[PDB]
């Protein structure tokens, strides 16, 4: 029956400043250390700083003490987290967690989005494979979508009429600010002249759509 | 009174 | 700047006991170190376990067991279940602040171990026309998670210039599946003509090498 919950973060623009909330129940706050830890995409858990229950110690990790302040308030159950002047690589989740021997009680997690990029629908650009000569080796075709802004974005295949085998993998933000994906089939290759494969890509941010036939190269 | 103990001493 | 070591991965079976190590750069770790392990399941699912070294936060399973093996601490899962198939984060305590370690990704076999089936592809006409070109390897249907996949463009191991990305663990058949996408200028992909992927994997006796070249077929 404790609960840490956690608000604030979103989008945030290079050289930005964001200040996260904690907001502990089913505890006696007063008397808990807190912390703030943050998991940043493809990196590991990273200690920021933790606060003692009557701030009276604050420590920061040596890396990152100046970019963040930790701060609470006792009386309203609350522990705050201020960034201020955030870099591209603080895009992370950043978590709530409260001292009990260890890293006892965590919250949701708030996901903080650092990015300089303004909505741009994306470009879908087929994977296929060459034309294929081993004996029906299960062929593999996908869609690219690349270079597009905000997260949200839907791929399909056949206007959903193709689910068996489908793998749209989750995003991953390149270093120009913008995200990339990629969607995935698997079809036996005995059927890759004979059977057409469209996937239906839809940024509704940038009201951007897109039908990209997926074939073989000439050769 | 007491507080919850912490990872580190 | 001090570094905390863990194996990069591990694997066993329900039933058996695992160990996991975590080591100091500065030194032998020592009881003032306070090691804490930390575990995060799949979908960012994080759980504290041990800190202080031993002591375990209450209402963990007493499988969880955190000690001092030599140098290092240790983490040992004994009776290891399923259910503790995570990825296991080690902290040290340097005087007034924290040090994560990499991670250990742990591996406990819910099924027979399943060799990914890898496939390449050549970046499009229409994207060389905008003056970048990237080509895309998936690993299919494949179990553990833990996977290497190498790019190799003339026989250069290229580095810095590809991005990961992994699905979910299926529910029915706990198989993953990868995509690592290396991105080039035009420039450069014209430049050279071999392009290949090299996957490492548990289920492979050799890893496997899928190629192409640029402007054949
Ligand atoms: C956060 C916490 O641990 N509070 C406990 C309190 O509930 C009580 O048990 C007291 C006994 O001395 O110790 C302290
Ligand atoms: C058992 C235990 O350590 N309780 C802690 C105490 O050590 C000290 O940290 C105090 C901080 O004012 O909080 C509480």
């Amino acid at each position: 029956e404790v609960k840490l919950l956690q608000s604030g973060g979103g989008l945030v623009q290079p050289g930005g400043s964001l200040k996260l909330s904690c907001a502990a129940s089913g505890i006696d706050f007063s008397g808990y250390w807190m912390s703030w830890v943050r998991r940043a995409p493809g990196k590991g858990l990273e200690w920021i700083g933790e606060i003692t229950p009557d701030s009276s110690t604050i420590n920061y990790a040596p890396s990152l003490k100046d970019e963040f302040i930790i701060s609470r308030d006792n009386a309203k159950n609350t522990l705050y987290l201020q960034m201020t002047k955030v870099r591209s690589d603080d895009t992370a989740l950043y978590y709530c967690v409260s001292y009990y021997e260890g890293f006892a009680y965590w919250g949701q997690g708030t996901l903080v989005t650092v990015s300089a990029a303004s909505t741009k629908g994306p470009s879908v650009f087929p994977l296929a494979p060459s034309s294929k000569s081993t004996s029906g080796g299960t062929a593999a075709l996908g869609c690219l979508v690349k270079d597009y802004f905000p997260e949200p974005v839907t791929v399909s295949w056949n206007s959903g009429a193709l689910t068996s085998g489908v793998h749209t993998f989750p995003a991953v933000l390149q270093s120009s600010g913008l995200y990339s994906l990629s969607s995935v089939v698997t079809v036996p290759s005995s059927s890759l002249g004979t059977q057409t494969y469209i996937c239906n890509v839809n940024h509704k941010p940038s009201n951007t759509k897109v039908d990209k036939k997926v074939e073989p190269k000439s050769c | 009174g007491s507080t919850a103990p912490p990872a580190h001493g | 700047q001090a570094v905390v070591t863990q194996e990069s991965a591990l694997t066993t079976s329900p039933g058996e006991t695992v160990t996991l190590t975590c080591r100091s750069s500065t030194g032998a770790v020592t009881t003032s170190n306070y090691a804490n392990w930390v575990q995060e399941k799949p979908d960012h699912l994080f759980t504290g376990l041990i800190g202080r070294t031993n002591n375990r936060v209450p209402g963990v399973p007493a499988r969880f067991s955190g000690s001092l093996i030599g140098d290092k601490a240790a983490l040992t899962i004994t009776g290891a279940q399923t259910e503790d198939e995570a990825i296991y984060f080690c902290a040290l305590w340097y005087s007034n602040h924290f040090i994560f370690g990499s991670g250990t990704k742990v591996t406990v076999l819910k099924r027979t171990v399943a060799a990914p089936s890898v496939f390449i592809f050549p970046p499009s006409d229409e994207q060389l026309k905008s003056g970048t070109a990237s080509v895309v390897c998936l690993l299919n249907n494949f179990y553990p998670r833990e996977a290497k996949v190498q790019w190799k463009v003339d026989n250069a191991l290229q580095s810095g210039n590809s991005q990961e990305s992994v699905t979910e663990q299926d529910s029915k058949d706990s198989t993953y599946s990868l995509s690592s996408t290396l991105t080039l200028s035009k420039a450069d992909y014209e430049k050279h003509k071999v392009y290949a992927c090299e996957v490492t994997h548990q289920g492979l006796s050799s890893p496997v090498t899928k190629s192409f070249n640029r402007g054949e077929c």
